[PDB]
């Protein structure tokens, strides 16, 4: 099922400290009798005072997307029907098509299942029709039984 | 206090709907069974609700600040609209504590809830339900006369 | 003290018992009931609002079982009963702090009682008052719990508690239950007001919330200093009961948790009559909300 | 049926979190300014953009050739800047801060009590004549090297307000204290705040306790008028509590909740005792 | 590959719930009043009774909550108008003197 | 029902590097026979090493209220009625007051509702009590229909 | 965000932000309401004999 991702606003981030590319200043005080006068007072305020001007440093950030993405693709993707990978590159791999290390070394890119499949439809993949759904990996049952022997 | 069930319903409503929904009320109240409460029943749909507000005279530094001048996270979002950030950081000044030590006075203000439902009264003579048919449907007095309904 | 000290979070971070459906080991013998996410708690906290003051009101029901149900007769009648003002009893907290030092009040102004009638014909009501006059018509009434309390107390790191019970007569007796309870939790009931009593969790011996029962040992009762009731030779270990091992050299252990096979065969007898033909789910209605199956859960 | 007055008490927190300024980051100071030796330094910030200033203050607006000025209240709001994302050039920013009276606290859960309805914020005094009356000052600032020249303009830059306002934090503590030196000082910016934990509290369940129970130095009684016989006896090792509660159990359908007679029953959540 | 040796540990949770003790010859739940009850009120006797429980530490001071099951009772006349008498019984642990 | 937000511990994101301010350094090693002094060794060392001084630098974000700050005004907001909303500036909108143009291109402040309102009681806003709650978006019963048809 | 008034291209812009649009679903309603006529002396159903 897919109605998308509810991301109406952004969540920008800051630094740490709110401010970090300050700007050294000093005190100006008006000059006395004329008139638009101006002079330095270094009595009390310090010399040197740091202001930032205008908004502060941040950065964006689509969080639901985000958290979909990862989502569907875990699932849905590792596990379509093997005529959709191909082999790593100049990285050791096993030969047996049915060891652990086939099955874990192998990849599959994420073009094939991403956030805008079928959009707003309720609907299941054709390739994965044909593939066992309790060979997934939340069959409840399964991980209760794994569990309860133990970790 | 003829309010009940900690909401602003009179007594004697709450024993007539239940009454008129499930001849229950004359020996004490209860949760009626599941398949004698389908989904458009009443008690199902029935939400009391209540807060606690800050009070406009009795605290004496009520000020009523419009919206255009609440800056609760100051320099962290837009100003009245969805759009990029903006603004300095700065102390608060919205809303109100109603906890801790500082609390200010305040009033209370209940309701409650009810949808996907129509109110019901039965023509019984004690509005329980006892057949498909009433007594008060049947007496001459109602049914060889005539009458005026207001 | 609760709010302000702290505690490394090094000690549970994702890296803990990985992969396991496990309970850490401290926190078994805490309350759970004591939380911020009691629903039934948080309910009840909004349910008057989220203040700090409030004027309220409510309707008290009665309880006692001898006056529950019973189908008063024409007349005048005297009812009286009290209530108590103890801030700490009344009301619960999330956390255990006492409340009458952190300076919580409450007062009442003023009672009212309420009744309902039916508006039953008058002919009929004489005869059935006069019907219901006579002696062999009478009124019976049983309590539910219905059974006798007795509580003993237990000294730190103790292993063994013997209890009495001096020569009576035994007819029509039922059985017996037992529970435990942390002392600083359970109250001292028996006059107008306590002291010395600062807590506010989950009065457990006073509602239900009960959680350590994870931890007994063994149970052995004796008749007149020569019975070991049963007796008979029935049981695995005739003597007594033992609930949990410790160190299994035959192999005594059932649903690969650590107790002995007799125990779960006496629950699930007095449960539900299962036993004698195998074993099975018992059905939904027969295992109510404090049932026994309900609330098992084995852990390795 | 019961009529009252409850006080919950100053503990009483039914909110995870806190709620003011949440957004902020966990370390970020307010704007201040504290003395050192001796001297005084500020840490401040401006992010409103104005015209041209002067020594009368900072121009916002023009009602026909008069320049227009800020209300010294309640100018420049703090929630007000340019909403352009590729930074331009400015000249004549403003900003607020507070003087070195009010004590410092990081921008994490901070409050203070609005004073007039345009929603400014400012310790009244009473003035000397009979009145009461807000007390802010200005201050102007320069480019430092544009300072190593005549006068010939030094036109000022930068002006903040500065202020004074109760300041505290009702649900939040500090959880870091650097050193233990009271007063204002430049360690203090170091500190950090955490929010309070939450904490219910309510009447219990069927309202246990209310009404006495088991105990023949306060029985209830319920008698006929003229005879005084009591019908009803009590004993004491008889919990009459734990009854209603299995009870109830047993005759219906505890997992729902009912106002009238506050039923709910107490519950922890399946995931938190197992992980 | 390279996991180390490990050892396990067993154990069980029960929260809410009391351990219980039917009183029977079979344990098994035959009706309100069970037969030995019966079976003693036959023999006509009296006994004494010892009970022994052994529990795991715990570094806080405790409490043991015992529920001798029973039965208890209470009939209710009315002779006549603004009038009630009552008469209580609970065996076996009686209550009153007369 | 607003309990509010668990967000004791802080979240922060790293440079991608790792480090990314740092400094250069020289190799040094002790000059024998002095008791103390130092002399220069890049006989078969590098003579300019990055090395970082300090903790890194990340910035801070704050998560669970982010997500049900976004959740409030995705679900809630929008749908407050048409007397509290305000028009936009220079887009032309049109003038019926039902068409869905109108009703997409109108704007309501985020200032309205936000993680800072109504703490801790369970309420149901007035301004919501008579406008319909059937009309909406996430309605299990009409989204099935909507999606049964295809989309 | 639409920064000007004015038309074309020019600096001033290049600094908008967008924004997406709201979810609307439309379908057949439950049980096909008002799919056939009731309750209307205009369009009375017929069901009889030949
Ligand atoms: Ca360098």
């Amino acid at each position: 099922e897919n109605h998308g991702t509810e991301d109406e606003l952004p969540n920008y981030c800051f630094p740490l400290g709110g401010v970090i590319n300050t700007e050294t200043l000093t005190k100006v005080k008006p000059k006395t009798g004329q008139e638009n006068g101006w002079e330095k007072d270094a009595t009390e305020f310090s010399d040197k005072n740091e202001i930032r001007v205008g908004n502060n440093f941040a950065m964006e950030i689509n969080l639901n997307a985000n958290l979909w993405r990862n989502f569907l693709y875990s699932n849905i993707a590792l596990y379509l029907p093997d005529k959709l990978k191909y082999s790593p590159s100049n990285v050791k791999i096993s030969d047996n098509p049915n060891t652990y290390d086939y099955m874990n070394k192998r990849v599959v890119a994420p073009g094939l299942v991403d956030c805008y499949i079928n959009l707003g439809a309720r609907w299941s993949l054709d390739y994965m029709d044909n593939v066992n759904p309790f060979n997934h990996h939340r069959n409840a049952g399964l991980r209760y039984r794994s569990m309860l022997l133990g970790n | 206090g003829y309010n009940v069930a900690q909401c602003n319903m009179t007594k004697d409503w709450f024993l007539v709907q239940m009454l008129a929904n499930y001849n229950i009320g004359y020996q004490g109240f209860y949760i009626p069974e599941s398949y004698k409460d389908r989904m458009y029943s009443f008690f199902r749909n029935f939400q009391p609700m209540s807060r606690q507000v800050v009070d406009d005279t009795k605290y004496k530094d009520y000020q009523q600040v419009g919206i255009l001048h609440q800056h609760n996270n100051s320099g962290f979002v837009g100003y009245l609209a969805p759009t990029m950030r903006e603004g300095q950081a700065y102390p608060a000044n919205f809303p109100y504590p109603l906890i801790g030590k500082t609390a200010v006075d305040s009033i209370t203000q209940k309701k409650f809830l009810c949808d996907r439902t129509l109110w019901r009264i039965p023509f019984s003579s004690n509005f329980m339900s006892m057949g498909a048919l009433t007594d008060l449907g049947q007496n001459l007095l109602y049914a060889n006369s005539a009458h005026a309904l207001d | 003290y609760m709010n302000k000290r702290v505690v490394a979070p090094g000690l549970v971070d994702c890296y803990i018992n990985l992969g396991a459906r496990w309970s850490l080991d401290y926190m078994d013998n805490v309350n759970p009931f004591n939380h911020h996410r009691n629903a039934g708690l948080r309910y009840r906290s909004m349910l008057l609002g989220n203040g700090r003051y409030v004027p309220f009101h409510i309707q008290v029901p009665q309880k006692f079982f001898a006056i529950k149900n019973l189908l008063l007769l024409p007349g005048s009648y005297t009812y009286e009963w009290n209530f108590r003002k103890d801030v700490n009893m009344v009301l619960q907290s999330s956390l255990g702090n006492d409340l009458r030092v952190d300076g919580a009040s409450i007062k009442f102004d003023s009672i009212c009682l309420y009744a309902t009638f039916f508006p039953m014909a008058h002919n009929t009501a004489s005869t059935l008052e006069a019907m219901l006059r006579n002696d062999t018509n009478d009124q019976s009434f049983n309590d539910y719990l219905s059974a006798a309390n007795m509580l003993y107390p237990i000294p730190a790191n103790a292993t063994n508690v013997p209890i009495s019970i001096p020569s009576r007569n035994w007819a029509a007796f039922r059985g017996w239950a037992f529970t435990r309870l942390k002392t600083k939790e359970t109250p001292s009931l028996g006059s107008g007001y306590d002291p010395y009593y600062t807590y506010s969790g989950s009065i457990p011996y006073l509602d239900g919330t009960f959680y350590l029962n994870h931890t007994f040992k063994k149970v052995a009762i004796t008749f007149d200093s020569s019975v070991s009731w049963p007796g008979n030779d029935r049981l695995l270990t005739p003597n007594e009961f033992e609930i949990k091992r410790s160190v299994d050299g035959e192999g005594y252990n059932v649903a690969q948790c650590n107790m002995t096979k007799d125990w779960f065969l006496v629950q699930m007898l007095a449960n539900y009559n299962i036993g004698y033909q195998g074993f099975y789910i018992p059905e939904s209605y027969k295992d109510r909300m404090y049932s026994f199956f309900r609330n098992f859960q084995p852990m390795s | 049926d019961i009529r009252g007055v409850l006080d919950r008490g100053p503990t009483f927190k039914p909110y995870s979190g806190t709620a003011y300024n949440a957004l902020a980051p966990k370390g970020a100071p307010n704007p201040c300014e504290w003395d050192e030796a001796q001297k005084t330094h500020v840490f401040g910030q401006a992010p409103y953009s104005g015209i041209n200033i002067t020594k009368e203050g900072i121009q916002i607006g023009v009602e026909g050739q008069t320049p227009k000025y800020a209300d010294k209240t309640f100018q420049p709001e703090p929630q007000i800047g340019e909403s352009q994302w590729y930074e331009t050039e400015i000249n004549h920013a403003a900003g607020r801060v507070l003087k070195k009276t009010t004590p410092m606290k990081p921008c994490y859960g901070s409050y203070a009590k609005p004073t007039n309805e345009n929603g400014g914020q400012g310790i009244l005094v009473k003035q000397q004549n009979g009145k009461l009356e807000s007390q802010v000052e200005m201050q102007f600032f320069s480019t430092t090297e544009a300072t190593a020249g005549n006068g010939d303009n030094l036109t000022p830059k930068v002006v903040l307000y500065s202020e004074d306002v109760d300041i505290e934090t009702p649900d939040t503590h500090i959880s870091y204290m650097p050193t233990i030196k009271e007063g204002n000082s430049r360690e203090l910016m170091g500190q950090q705040s955490m929010p309070n934990r939450p904490n219910y509290i309510a009447f219990r369940d069927n309202f246990i306790g209310l009404m006495y129970y088991n105990s023949t130095g306060n029985m209830g009684v319920l008698a006929g008028q003229a005879s005084q016989l009591n019908a009803v006896v009590d004993l004491q090792d008889r919990n009459t509590e734990l009854s209603y509660q299995l009870l109830l159990d047993s005759i219906g359908d505890r997992t729902r909740y009912f106002s009238m007679w506050n039923q709910a029953v107490d519950s922890y959540d399946p995931d938190v005792r197992i992980i | 590959k390279t996991a180390v040796d490990s050892i396990t540990q067993k154990k069980f949770l029960c929260d809410r719930t009391l351990w219980r003790i039917p009183f029977s010859s079979n344990f098994m739940s035959m009706g309100a009043l069970t037969d030995l009850g019966q079976n003693l009120l036959y023999a006509n006797s009296a006994h004494a009774l010892d009970m022994t429980f052994e529990v795991d530490p715990m570094d806080e001071p405790t409490l043991l909550y015992v529920l001798f099951e029973v039965f208890d009772v209470v009939r209710v006349h009315r002779p006549h108008r603004g009038v009630i008498e009552t008469v209580y019984l609970r065996t076996p642990f009686s209550a009153g003197n007369a």
